[PDB]
DNA sequence: CGGAACAGTTGCGACTTAGACGTGGTTGTGGGAGCTGCTATACTCTCC
DNA sequence: GGAGAGTATAGGTCGAGGGTGTACCACGTCTAAGTCGCAACTGTTCC
RNA sequence: CCCUCGA
């Protein structure tokens, strides 16, 4: 009906991968109407690339230790789930990692197939003595949000294939708070604070813009029921 | 949860209870004074909200 | 932006008053209400 | 000399809204209200 | 002050 005071969006950049955003002032109650939907949208609605399953040559039935490697199996899994990757293929793509002799195995040693990018090459993966070698295959896909491991279990799954939890979401952590701002006589107005931390694939800005886009479409589904319908315009 | 839309995790006890509005009401209570009437006797401020007094 | 000359208002100062208001006297009887339903402690008085 | 008794003291803070008059007469003594005149006193109006 | 009431 009416036209409120136009709320503004502002950004304070905490680090390269972290930022705070404030939307303010909001008509009282709207901070919570935007808040959880914006957080869950930032988390679950942005597509990204992640490791799904891995093959490690030399481990088949019992997954405990890899001969010639200091890290055990599940720690290699932890180091791999933290690998930051982008993919244009939209279909699952396998990448390979092999290293021999003494030294440190890092994400930089991965040979990317055409159309994928490892953004954290210096990330420590494993460490090898002279007798050991690490031959490991990775199946990277695209998706949204965070899918657990059991959902990555193939019904025809190969022997030795280890499914992992996949973090597709380029944003790592999002929290939100609703404070009170004062507009003239009203001290109960809503101010929305979003603390959002992403990977180095995306900036917080572009993540917020993407979530806003897909939200505008989503509620556009409702707007389109009647385009004559009158609502708050500001 | 009306704010987040998420359901609360456990069943909460709900029902209908008979509630009364008691005769202690903010409108009769809130009082404040900068300066005001003083007692002619002790030359201290008066007291009570009706007299626009100060707090003891 | 002075100093008399001249003409309107309070305002103090009397006096009549009419009524409240306090004084004359005052002569058979005729002595209050209210309560006591607090506890505990220190210390002078006072009966012995 | 010394013991009971009789008397003295103390006993939470801050707030809100309410809350009072039997009883002599027949009178003089004074006062509580006055209307009403001159001074005394305010004001214009000049030259 | 008292009555009555709130913490």
């Amino acid at each position: 009906m009416l036209i409120s005071q136009r709320p503004t969006l502002s950004e304070d950049v905490l680090t390269d991968n972290r930022s705070q955003f404030v939307i303010e002032p909001l008509e009282p109650g709207f901070g919570y109407t935007l808040g959880n939907s914006l957080r869950r949208t930032l988390l679950s609605s942005i597509p990204g690339a992640a490791v799904t399953s891995i093959r490690i040559d030399g481990v088949l039935h019992e997954f405990t230790t890899v001969p010639g490697v200091k890290e055990d199996v599940t720690e290699i899994i932890l180091n791999l789930k933290s690998l930051v990757v982008s993919s244009e293929e939209d279909e699952p793509v396998t990448m390979y990692l092999r290293k021999q002799g003494p030294g440190e195995v890092t994400a930089g040693d991965i040979v990317p197939p055409a159309g994928v990018t490892v953004h954290n090459p210096g990330m420590h993966i494993a460490t090898l003595n002279d007798k050991g070698k690490l031959e490991v295959e990775l199946v990277v896909e695209r998706g949204r949000g965070y899918v657990p491991a059991v959902q990555n279990r193939a019904s025809g799954a190969e022997i030795g294939r280890i499914p992992v939890d996949s973090i597709y979401s380029p944003v790592l952590k999002v929290t939100y708070k609703v404070d009170a701002t004062r507009v003239e006589q009203r001290t109960d107005f809503d101010k929305l604070i979003l603390d959002v931390e992403t990977k180095n694939s995306i900036s917080p800005r572009d993540a917020l813009a993407s979530a806003g886009k897909t939200l505008v479409e989503l509620f556009g589904l409702a707007r389109e029921l009647n385009v004559e319908a009158e609502g708050i315009e500001i | 949860d009306g704010r987040s839309g998420e359901p609360f995790p456990y069943p909460v006890t709900v029902g209908y209870m008979y509630i009364m509005k008691l005769h202690h009401l903010v409108d009769d209570k809130i009082h404040a004074r900068s300066t005001g009437p003083y007692s002619m006797i002790t030359q201290q401020p008066l007291g009570g909200k009706a007299q626009f007094g100060g707090q003891r």
